[PDB]
RNA sequence: GAGUACACCGGAAUGAUUUGGGCGUGCCCCC
RNA sequence: UUAAAGUUGCUGCAGUUAAAAAGCUCGUAGUUGGAUCUUGGGAGCGGCCGUCCCCUGCUCGGCGCCGGCCCGAAGCGUUUACUUUGAAAAAA
């Protein structure tokens, strides 16, 4: 390609490169909460949690620290959040 | 790339664009600084303190949410210690590693390795030094392994 | 080039590439003076007025010339922008 | 590591020219840079050309007309006299009638040109024609 | 009544009007809640280049953290009773002259230039945030701002961004112009 | 007040009267 | 002895195979070192721009005016490099 289009290209594009090579850096994850159906204390809980984290109180478990996204338990929805 | 090492890395973190305090946490600045000041007199390292809070506490970064970071405010109050962390990693490091060798002695990699540990820990000595941190006459020695563990 | 009598003192003066701004030579065989031809405007018949282009030998040789030529006819009209 | 922000920004502009593309993209930023960016458009070897601003470093995107041959930086910055720089655009420019050299003057960043008529030298950055 | 100039002098009516506007929509709405140590500083009335007129208030820097949870209100509140006039907050910092070598203590980067047309220019468009800035470099030299909006409250912020262009080339110099991207949310 | 569906009110809309809940502000429980 | 010598290369050499990268790593002297701190306009010379003025000062005094204003200033403005002007620099 002689001419790309870096001014404004597809967001597919900036997907598809890094989080770093992209036209303005933006990172991959972002914070979300999660609740228990057989409690109630709710708390908001980063993409990666990077350890084991408790319920506010000490009534269950919530996330396993993996390599890269923190895996949640059954039976435990969740959404995102933005501004 | 590295340092010490022949790879080269490129894995860390990158902030966005955005300068804001987010509108779906309403958590003031001051019960905030309570609870680094709680977490640091349980006894924890300010990497892990950033890390609990953004774990279990939703704040994105304090220097988004305060007008300082968390060695600014240990440092205001004076819970802080004198000894830097990553020098007290390194000084640990180095102590570990003298005592395996101490009780392993026929081993090159991991003689190899304490001197590239004890280059760095005198690098980083010397920037120290220069800022105005540590004494001026402060030199670390092999044999004081129990003065500051 | 101009001189101080007004008189320009070129022999002849060399063609341009239109697609990389770049001047063909004398000796370069890998150009090309690419005739377009537009439609009649009422049905779809041929006026005779022409829509030239050219280009030079080195974009052909590293193979981006069907790019130059859709840039070329989406820029004077032949080709829709929808593409 | 990186040195000189201004020579590799250059060079990244030399190699992208030299093939043929028609826009590229610079990963630091700088005011200096800024500044000849600027001198170079309005000697018309470059046109209209974007700079994005963000909050570590900036980035350049410069469309190119291909009217540019090579521009390059000379290092380190030596300094040049108004007897001295004749001598260097005899032995570092193609010909006389084109190519200029930017240095740094106590006017700010501009070509030897009106630099001549500005009766100030400095240090000097690099040249392009 | 609750305007504090720095000095003390006596400027126009206009800003007497303004706090008398603020006493009868404290009075009479429920905001005394809220409105116990808010001064104001100065006020002025500017002129778009069109057929628009605009409003501009000048607000003292750390008030503006409680000036956060009245914004959504207050706004209505004076649009509602001047209808032809747009009412914005802009924080009052001052900038200081650059230590030139042949200039005392020492300048903090938060009084710079920079920084404040940067806090300029942030806490003119309030309900909606910046996304990104970009800067053109036109042939006569030019520099144009382009500041991409967000699409989260977006109706609010179709109409006014001719008016906010308007109050930064006659307040700072600098031609800004105002997009909505749409590829990132 | 145990706040998952809930029992009390104060502001407030049409001299009188009054509109299912939760905090993750937008989709979840109950009809 | 000099140019030719771009065969001593600062302008301006070479290091896979022709002469030429230490077996490798650390390391004190030495060299080099990321971004960022002031913008813009006006009256006019004219039918946007080539010329020109503007945004650290506070005790002695000589251009006037009706005890106050630019002023001539003994006194002072954190240090360096760079560049232009000026002096001193013997003649042949």
């Amino acid at each position: 390609p002689l001419a790309k289009d870096l001014l404004h290209p597809s967001p597919e594009e900036e997907k598809r490169k890094h989080k770093k090579k992209r036209l303005v850096q933006s990172p991959n994850s972002y914070f979300m909460d999660v609740k228990c159906p057989g409690c109630y204390k709710i708390t908001t809980v980063f993409s990666h949690a990077q350890t084991v984290v408790l319920c506010v109180g000490c009534s269950t478990v919530l996330c396993q620290p993996t390599g890269g996204k923190a895996r949640l338990t059954e039976g435990c929805s969740f959404r995102r959040k933005q501004h | 790339g590295r340092m010490h090492a022949p790879g080269k890395g490129l894995s860390q973190s990158a902030l966005p664009y955005r300068r804001s305090v987010p509108t779906w946490l309403k958590l003031t600045s001051d019960d905030v600084k309570e609870q680094i000041y709680k977490l640091a007199k349980k006894g924890l390292t300010p990497s892990q303190i950033g890390v609990i809070l953004r774990d279990s506490h939703g704040v994105a970064q304090v220097r988004f949410v305060t007008g300082n970071k968390i060695l600014r405010i240990l440092k205001s109050k004076g819970l802080a210690p004198d000894l830097p962390e990553d020098l007290y990693h390194l000084i640990k490091k180095a102590v570990a590693v003298r005592k395996h060798l101490e009780r392993n002695r026929k081993d090159k990699d991991a003689k190899f390795r304490l001197i590239l540990i004890e280059s760095r820990i005198h690098r980083l000595a010397r920037y120290y030094k220069t800022k105005r941190v540590l004494p001026p006459n402060w030199k670390y020695e092999s044999s004081t392994a129990s003065a500051l563990v | 080039m101009q001189n101080d009598a007004g008189e320009f003192v070129d022999l002849y003066v060399p063609r341009k590439c239109s697609a990389s701004n770049r001047i063909i030579g004398a000796k370069d065989h890998a150009s090309i003076q690419m005739n377009v031809a537009e439609v009649d405007k009422v049905t779809g018949r041929f006026n005779g007025q022409f829509k030239t282009y050219a280009i030079c030998g080195a974009i052909r040789r590293m193979g981006e010339s069907d790019d130059s030529i859709l840039r070329l006819a989406k820029a004077d009209g032949i080709v829709s922008k929808n593409f | 590591v990186r040195m000189n922000v201004l020579a590799d920004a250059l060079k990244s502009i030399n190699n992208a020219e030299k093939r043929g593309k028609r826009q590229v993209l610079i990963r630091p930023c700088s005011k200096v840079i800024v500044r000849f960016l600027t001198v170079m458009m309005k000697h018309g070897y470059i046109g209209e050309f974007e700079i994005i601003d963000d909050h570590r470093a900036g980035k350049i995107v410069v469309n190119l007309t291909g009217r540019l041959n090579k521009c390059g930086v000379i290092s380190p910055r030596f300094d040049v006299q108004l007897k001295d720089l004749e001598k260097w655009q005899n032995n570092l420019l193609p010909s006389r009638q084109f190519g200029f050299i930017v240095l740094t003057t106590s006017a700010g960043i501009m070509d030897h040109e009106e630099a001549r008529r500005k009766h100030t030298g400095g240090k000097i950055l690099g040249f392009f024609f | 009544a609750k305007i504090v100039k720095p000095n003390g002098e006596k400027p126009d009516e206009f800003e007497s009007g303004i706090s008398q506007a603020l006493l009868e929509l404290e009075m009479n709405s429920d905001l005394k809640a809220q409105l116990r140590e808010l001064n104001i500083t100065a006020a002025k009335e500017i002129e778009v280049g069109g057929g628009r007129k605009a409003i501009i208030i000048f607000v003292p820097v750390p008030q503006l953290k409680s000036f956060q949870k009245i914004q959504v209100r207050l706004v209505r509140e004076l649009e509602k009773k001047f209808s032809g006039k747009h009412v914005v907050f802009i924080a009052q910092r001052r900038i200081l002259p650059k230590p030139t070598r042949k200039s005392k203590q020492k300048r903090p980067r938060s009084r710079t230039l920079t920084a404040v047309h940067d806090a300029i220019l942030e806490d003119l468009v309030f309900p909606s945030e910046i996304v990104g800035k970009r800067i053109r470099v036109k042939l006569d030299g030019s520099r144009l701002i382009k500041v991409h909006l967000d699409k989260a409250q977006q109706n609010n912020v179709e109409h006014k961004v001719e008016t906010f262009s308007g109050v930064y080339k006659k307040l700072t110099g600098k031609d800004v112009n105002f997009e909505f991207p749409e590829f990132q949310l």
